[PDB]
């Protein structure tokens, strides 16, 4: 996943 | 007395030609010329060499700064592959002799097909997983045949490399290999160990393998080679390699010899090959449909127990349906140059590598008309019900001739193109109502020859023109002998010669 | 909760993502299988890290008994695990959409995987990209008129511009919330470039094959 957040991060904080 | 057609003279030899989006891309020594389709005028160029070689200056890392070194050597960049990728963001993938046969992607800017210098990326990714391999090491300086195919959502590269004993630490080359380019476009990769089939290190010099042509047809990959008859054999062969068109590896691998006899004298060395559909008349005589892929191959006689051609040429047609029928028939040997000629695998019975005992034979379609010239280039096309062959000589002569078995045919076009031999690497472009052009390389000159019309320019006078063979469809147009469509005036006859 | 994430291991190295749709079934991509020798395959469930580091009380490691390939079109494959996955707090299944269904444009989605991140020192932890559903027609144009979509394909544009799946992400799911419930709507497959700004991504429409999927998984 290029430009993703780690699994434990909520949608709204990306 | 010769013809004035769009030509282009490069400062160095031309190796490979590609036609993409009305632009001719030439693969030359130290350059990648970029011509315009219509007039063959150099719009751009990319300097690819000379490139400096050093036992520490690795591939895809520049060292112009390391010019004054104890072990420095200036090498020439001879183009081995030139591929146009349109599956990913449009790019010209180019490969040279130097840098351990590394390739480079020239990404085209969104509205400029002629811009080959802006985005240039070197396909190299240091192999951490197993430093014993090199998937970014594609091409050999000896000989290379590259075939690009989009398959299973990836761009696969089928490679044919000519090898020698020259052992390399961490950077070797493969005889026949299938590698997929990564979506990150930074490197290639072999899926399994099956993906390559190499000549044993003992045989690397004794057994040189020349990969003449490669093509894809009917869900199979095909390679056309020039090798020895056997390991211990003193004489040379032409073979047809075939394997199930898969991404993961070279599956259902098989090699069979091809024979071009003249009724039993053999033209054992393929000089050029072209795969096209047949015109109605010849289709009938070779037992093929108008829609059957046909391998036309120009062959030559080899100097006794050598590989060099003899100036004694021929040409025979192999309908791939028939080539396939031979492979699907049951006797059979093991691949002696890859496996051990003595090993346990050879004696048993995807997994295995077959070598065929007998050959597929075909008679010269020209019936010995070329047994006293060296044919080096072939390109075939259809005109009405006719099958015309474009042929190049080792002397630099270009000729168009009707391919038929129903009586031999004299060429309707025959003239010196240049002094240098004709390149096997050709281009045939097709336009509405069967009339395009060919792209013929002769050293540093590329010429744009039209498919139909050259036959007509061979007649200087109206009377000569009026008695031309009917098939060429020649008429007088005030002061010139040309085809109906080429006459823009209205004064076109095949019946009258006014006073002069 | 990411219980349905599966890591496909080919020769003790992670090759692909997958999704547990039923106890003994994993939905993944045909690209994930370089060999027909099932011996070389293993499926890891209960993991968050690619090397299965902090996961040991969770980690479930199963062998692959079967490879049921989807219709000629689809690059789909159904994996039968040698023993059922035990559904605990760490391992769970993912729901499938029904056969005669669709999802509204701009529906929020996520792609999960241990694939390439373009980062220097990647920690091997499970990543997630946020995407939104897009019409097939507006997605075909956005691709610069180079690719035309079938009813078997699904488009999803990125919420954070340079984002999207890559090498190592294939077989993984495209999870969206259909009627307040997490469902696998798409299967990650190779594309025409990894994470291109403004260009959307093509996945495979799981709903299009739900008949076939339920045919296999329901013995």
């Amino acid at each position: 996943i290029i430009g993703g957040c780690p699994y434990w991060m909520d949608r709204e904080e990306c | 007395m010769k013809y004035q057609l769009p030509n282009f003279t490069a400062e160095t030899p031309i190796q490979n030609v590609i036609l993409h989006e009305h632009h001719i891309f030439l693969g030359a020594t130290n350059y990648i010329y970029v011509l315009n389709e219509e007039d063959l005028q150099k719009v751009a160029e990319y300097k690819t060499g000379p490139v400096l070689e050093h036992p520490d200056c690795f591939p895809c890392q520049d060292c112009s700064s390391k010019a004054n070194l104890s072990g420095g050597v200036w090498k020439d960049n001879i183009n081995m592959a030139l591929v146009v990728d349109t599956y990913y963001d449009d790019q010209l993938i180019s490969c040279g002799s130097v840098n351990r046969g590394t390739c480079q992607r020239h990404v085209f800017p969104h509205n400029h097909t002629a811009d080959i210098q802006s985005e240039v990326h070197c396909i190299f990714s240091p192999q951490i997983e197993e430093p014993s391999q090199c998937p970014d090491c594609v091409v050999s300086a000896l000989g290379a045949k590259v075939l690009s195919s989009v398959k299973d959502r990836f761009i696969n590269f089928f490679v044919g490399n000519t090898i020698n004993s020259s052992y390399f630490p961490d950077h070797p080359l493969h005889s026949i290999s299938v590698r997929r380019l990564k979506e990150t476009k930074d490197g290639f990769m072999f899926l399994t160990d099956q993906s390559y089939i190499d000549v044993l290190p003992e045989f690397r010099d004794s057994y040189p393998i020349k990969y003449v042509h490669a093509f894809e047809s009917n869900n199979f990959i095909y390679f056309l080679t020039v090798q020895r008859e056997t390991l211990d054999a003193q004489t040379f062969h032409t073979r047809i390699i075939r394997f199930c068109s898969i991404n993961s590896g070279l599956h259902s691998y098989m090699e069979m010899p091809l024979e071009c006899i003249l009724t039993k004298e053999v033209f054992n060395i393929l000089q050029a090959a072209y795969v096209s559909k047949p015109g109605a008349q010849l289709a009938r005589q070779i037992g093929a449909s108008l829609n059957d892929d046909i391998l036309f191959g120009v062959f030559a006689q080899s100097k006794p127990d050598s590989a060099e051609p003899m100036d004694r040429s021929a040409m025979c047609a192999f309908p791939i349906k028939y080539v396939n029928d031979f492979f699907n028939k049951i006797n059979v040997r093991c691949l002696q140059h890859f496996y051990g000629p003595n090993h346990e695998h050879c004696f048993n019975r995807d997994e295995y590598r077959t070598e065929f005992t007998t050959a597929l034979q075909r008679v010269d379609l020209f019936m010995g008309q070329f047994s006293e010239v060296l044919l080096t280039s072939i390109s075939t096309f259809i005109k009405g019900d006719l099958t015309i062959a474009n042929l190049g000589t080792s002397e630099g002569r270009f000729m168009q001739v009707v391919v038929s078995r129903s009586g031999p045919s004299t060429p309707h076009v025959n003239f010196l193109l240049d002094s240098h031999p004709v390149s096997p690497e050709v281009i045939v472009e097709h336009t509405l109502n069967q009339n395009g052009y060919t792209l013929v390389i002769t050293g540093k000159k590329i010429t744009k020859i039209p498919l139909n019309g050259l036959g007509c320019r061979h007649f200087q006078s109206c009377s000569q023109c009026l008695s031309a063979p009917p098939f060429v469809q020649c008429g007088w147009c005030h002061d010139k002998c040309v085809r109906s469509e080429e006459c823009l005036s209205g004064t076109w006859t095949q019946q009258i010669c006014l006073p002069a | 909760n990411i219980g349905w994430m599966v890591s496909l291991r080919y020769r003790n190295k992670h090759i692909c993502g997958g999704s547990l749709i039923k106890e003994s079934w994993v939905l993944t991509a045909r690209q994930c299988f370089p060999s027909r020798d099932l011996k070389d395959y293993e499926a890891w469930l209960g993991i968050h890290d690619v090397h299965g580091r902090g996961d040991e009380k969770c980690k479930q490691v199963l062998n692959v008994s079967q490879l049921v390939y989807g219709p000629e079109g689809s690059d789909l494959v159904l994996m039968k695990l040698a023993r059922p996955a035990v559904l605990d707090d760490f391992v769970s299944t993912i729901d499938l959409p029904n056969y005669g269904s669709t999802i509204p444009e701009k529906t929020s989605c996520s792609v999960y995987g241990w694939g390439y991140t373009g980062l220097i020192n990647y920690d091997g932890l499970l990543r997630v990209a946020h995407l939104y559903i897009m019409g097939n027609e507006k997605c075909s144009q956005h691709h610069r008129g180079k690719v035309t979509l079938n009813e078997s394909e699904i488009c999803a544009g990125a919420e954070k511009i340079g984002s999207g799946p890559c090498e190592g992400d294939y077989g993984g799911p495209l999870v969206c919330e259909q009627h307040k419930m997490r469902m696998v709507l798409g299967v990650i497959v190779p594309g025409r470039g990894c994470a291109i700004p403004n260009r959307p991504g093509i996945f495979v429409r799981v709903a299009y094959y739900a008949k076939w999927i339920h045919k296999i998984i329901l013995t």
